[PDB]
């Protein structure tokens, strides 16, 4: 899964 | 409310605390009921509600995301039929998991969004409203998911459009945001060159802003900077 | 009950699933409807029941001792005064820890034990029983904090009695039983040489024992026996 | 601490 913040 | 008769300064107390023990779901109880106040939150507060519903959350879509794995296998050629316990189980976690993604929401409509003027405060709801509709996408499958998927860009684009005019590019809310945005982009609008695109340019735009700043806000815009390059080459 | 309506099946097989998907309190709340279901427990379902409440009674321990110890720093000399919210806080933990391990004990009294007849699920439960009237002796501070420890040792002792009769020394229930009986000895008893000469006669015991069993017995034995090692090392 | 199982 991608990166988010 | 149930926080209805505890302090503001000590629900945020608590909050804290909360953090310290692991305990996200308390803590966002906690910031829910500073939120119930009616008072505006302080950028150390916006923090505290973003990190708790975060992990709430978080823990919610991972167990979903397994269970959902679960019942797509047991709809596969030559699966045994097992009755329907594991979709009953996965739409239990999927309205608890909606029924948070509402209450952030129901928060941030009542009255946040509303009373948050200055661009730190206003992108940063808007940037919880646009995850938190994404969350819902994640999970939608019916009528109105084109309008969840909808209210998601709608609010990120807002977002975009304040940070773009009243932050620069290095922002470590306006970065948090094109990354969010970006992802949503590529996992949501099935738009993977819109994701890239807007990766790319951000974490330029970025880099030739990295001289104006001191050694701290350097660290801190890197860091996400970091995180665009790392779906970049996810992605490419 | 909640759980009244489903089956006992369909709860064991939920439990399995929140398992998967770390959802501890979850898989806690089908196993405690299965039991209530009043039918004894096979080994594969006594052993998610105590996962899962394991689980669930580990983190809240965690927390309760993150908390404590925030308070405990809060009443040294030159702290300065924040008023109730610690303490506050870490009452709810506990009280929160306390109904968990009630609801356990209330689970094998009503009515596991009396219904267990063979070693493995006797001692099974007594191991149990011993185990959250350890917690609850952790957190205990009045006129009943004795009263809760001998409640501890007295299922320990029961179960032990039983498991040196009815089971050979490399049983892993037996060893694992000998392991938090020795905890209790050490961090509740204030018995370290008891805890210390338990763990040693356990291993010693086992040790003896390991060449009558299949690879895959061995396995299973050798890593309880690992642990007793560790807290020998610990300890000396 | 010390482990249990
Ligand atoms: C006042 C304010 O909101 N300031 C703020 C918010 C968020 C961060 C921040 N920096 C980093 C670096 C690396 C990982 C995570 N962060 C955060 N928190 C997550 C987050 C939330 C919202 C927007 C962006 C974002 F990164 C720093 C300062
Ligand atoms: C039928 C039955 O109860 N059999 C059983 C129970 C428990 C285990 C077991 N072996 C190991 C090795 C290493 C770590 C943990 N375990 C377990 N589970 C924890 C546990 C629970 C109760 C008693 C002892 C114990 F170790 C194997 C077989
Ligand atoms: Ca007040
Ligand atoms: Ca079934
Ligand atoms: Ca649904
Ligand atoms: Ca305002
Ligand atoms: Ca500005
Ligand atoms: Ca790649
Ligand atoms: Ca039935
Ligand atoms: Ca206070
Ligand atoms: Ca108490
Ligand atoms: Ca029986
Ligand atoms: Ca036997
Ligand atoms: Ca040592
Ligand atoms: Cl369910
Ligand atoms: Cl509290």
């Amino acid at each position: 899964f991608p990166a988010t913040v | 409310g149930a926080m209805g008769s505890m302090e503001r300064a000590s629900l945020i107390q608590k909050a804290k605390l909360a953090e310290q023990a692991e305990r996200y779901e308390d803590m966002a109880a906690f910031m829910k009921g500073a939120v119930e106040k009616g008072e505006e939150l302080s950028c150390e507060e916006r923090n505290l509600l973003s990190v708790a519903y975060k992990n709430v959350v978080g823990g919610q879509r991972a167990a979903w995301r397994v269970l959902s794995s679960i019942e797509q296998k047991s709809n596969e050629e030559g699966s045994e039929e097992k009755g329907p316990e594991v979709r009953e189980y996965r739409e239990k976690v999927e309205t608890e998991l909606q029924g948070v993604c509402d209450t952030v929401l129901g928060l941030l409509d009542s009255h946040l969004i509303k009373e948050a003027g200055d661009a730190e405060s206003r992108v940063f709801y808007l940037k919880m409203k646009g995850d938190y509709y994404r969350y819902l996408a994640e999970v939608a499958t019916g009528d109105d998911k084109k309008r969840i998927i909808d209210s998601a860009r709608s609010a990120y684009q807002e977002a975009m459009d304040i940070s773009k005019k009243e932050m620069p590019p290095t922002n470590p809310i306006r970065l948090g945001l094109a990354l969010n945005f970006s992802v949503f982009h590529y996992e949501i609008a099935n738009s993977p060159e819109e994701a890239i695109s807007l990766a790319k340019t951000t974490f330029d735009e970025a880099m030739a802003d990295l001289h104006t700043l001191s050694e701290d806000s350097y660290k801190d815009s890197t860091l996400i900077m970091q995180l665009l390059r790392d779906n970049l080459t996810l992605w490419t």
